């Protein structure tokens, strides 16, 4: 009798957490109930500049909603590129892992603080972040830092409540020049593992598959 | 083309000495703005003898324009990576002593492929594109600053025949990207012909 739990339904249609809306680009990849549960999303594409799927998936705001663009490639944050709905981190500071784990500590602790250095009033719910691109971010030390980099996201979905987008090269890319360098990318399965829905973009016809 | 519509890095193929020197002349030719044209070359292949033909030195106008093209020759990432920092200190102090007219500095670079060929034969080839990674996401950080006192814009001369992938994705064995390929896949907002 002690131990008899009785619940709300109203408890299984309410989340503290945001959830991706696939575009049509994307349905039919995973189930009805996964697609409603989607918190971590890595999509692996070989365009420089994102996919229509990917500016689909941000640029979904409404209202007061903001997404927070860690624009490593300096793409989205261009002039002629910027959104009412995002929120832009730019910065030498941020274009190496170790500052990019500084930046989403400092987001985690003071989320005021760190969305200061992204010349943001307050006025607004923080809905998602995207960081383009982790092949930039490139022994066994990356295999540490991804995990320290999917460990804070992770708890920056938990506190924050946002969901969390990042994408990557394929493999092709980290062949290098000339093959001199020499899942369809490489990244740690320290970060992969963590993803709940993992894209990949294989090119004339562009097609979206799931992995 | 003109400053105002140029990318953060733009891929200009085998363009013509004239051409170049047109280019060089139109935008070191505006008037309210400072604009400097820094061109780092790995052969010391500046054009001269058209650039005095079609930009003479002996006309008043003209003056200006030799003052404000500034030559390096540069053999290898190191190199490179040096005069970057040049670049943005001299774009940070211009931003700080404007409140303490603007600076627009186009950044022409030539034999990329040939610095990074250096590099990588006195290195390895993980520090090359190591060294090529930080160096060009840096130069797309810098020129993507709002600021409005000081900006760069960079361009990246290659041999068309550096640029199969695109050529002929108009619309041959291959072993992997050459650097021209590489950069216009995966660091370069254009490419113009």
């Amino acid at each position: 009798l002690k131990n008899i739990r009785i619940y709300p339904l109203s408890n299984f249609i309410t989340s503290t957490k945001n959830y991706i809306n696939l575009p049509n680009e994307l349905r039919n990849l995973i189930s009805e109930e996964q697609e409603s549960k989607l918190g971590f999303l890595h999509i692996i594409e070989s365009d420089f500049k994102p996919s229509v799927a990917l500016q689909k998936l941000v640029n979904c705001t409404t209202g007061d909603e903001k997404i927070l663009i860690i624009d490593i490639v300096s793409i989205w944050s261009q002039q002629k590129q910027r959104q009412h709905g995002a929120i832009y981190m730019n910065s030498l500071s941020c274009i190496n892992i170790t500052g990019l784990i500084v930046f989403l500590e400092l987001l985690y602790d003071s989320p005021m603080d760190a969305l200061r250095r992204c010349q943001v009033n307050f006025n607004f719910q923080l809905r998602g972040i995207v960081i383009d691109n982790l092949s930039f971010l490139n022994d066994v030390i990356n295999l540490s830092k991804f995990e320290k980099l999917f460990k804070i996201l992770r708890k920056l979905r938990e506190f924050l409540g946002c969901w969390i987008i990042t994408k990557s090269f394929p493999t092709d890319f980290y062949n290098g020049i000339e093959n001199t360098l020499v899942y369809p990318t490489k990244l740690p399965d320290s970060y992969m593992k963590g993803m709940d829905l993992i894209i990949y973009r294989e090119v004339g016809r562009p097609q979206y598959r799931r992995i | 083309m003109e400053y105002e519509d140029l990318e953060l890095i733009t891929i200009w193929p085998s363009p013509t000495k004239n051409k170049l020197c047109q280019f060089i002349k139109q935008n070191l030719s505006k008037e309210h703005v400072v604009t400097q044209l820094f061109f780092i070359d790995a052969t010391s292949s500046f054009p001269l003898s058209q650039f005095q033909k079609l930009v003479p030195p002996t006309l008043p106008e003209n003056v200006r324009i030799y003052e404000n093209i500034r030559i390096n020759t540069c053999l290898d990432l190191e190199e490179l990576s040096a005069i970057t920092v040049k670049l943005l200190q001299i774009l940070s102090m211009n931003k700080i002593n404007a409140q303490r007219e603007p600076l627009k500095i186009i950044l022409y670079i030539n034999g990329l492929e040939v610095m990074f060929r250096n590099s990588q034969f006195k290195s390895s080839p993980q520090r090359s594109h190591e060294l090529l990674r930080d160096t060009l996401l840096k130069l797309r950080v810098m020129g993507n600053d709002e600021n409005e006192n000081a900006s760069i814009r960079t361009l990246l001369e290659f041999p068309k025949e550096q640029l199969l992938d695109y050529y002929l994705k108009k619309n041959r064995i291959k072993n992997g990207d050459s650097l021209a390929e590489y950069i216009w896949k995966y660091y370069a907002d254009s490419l113009f012909e």
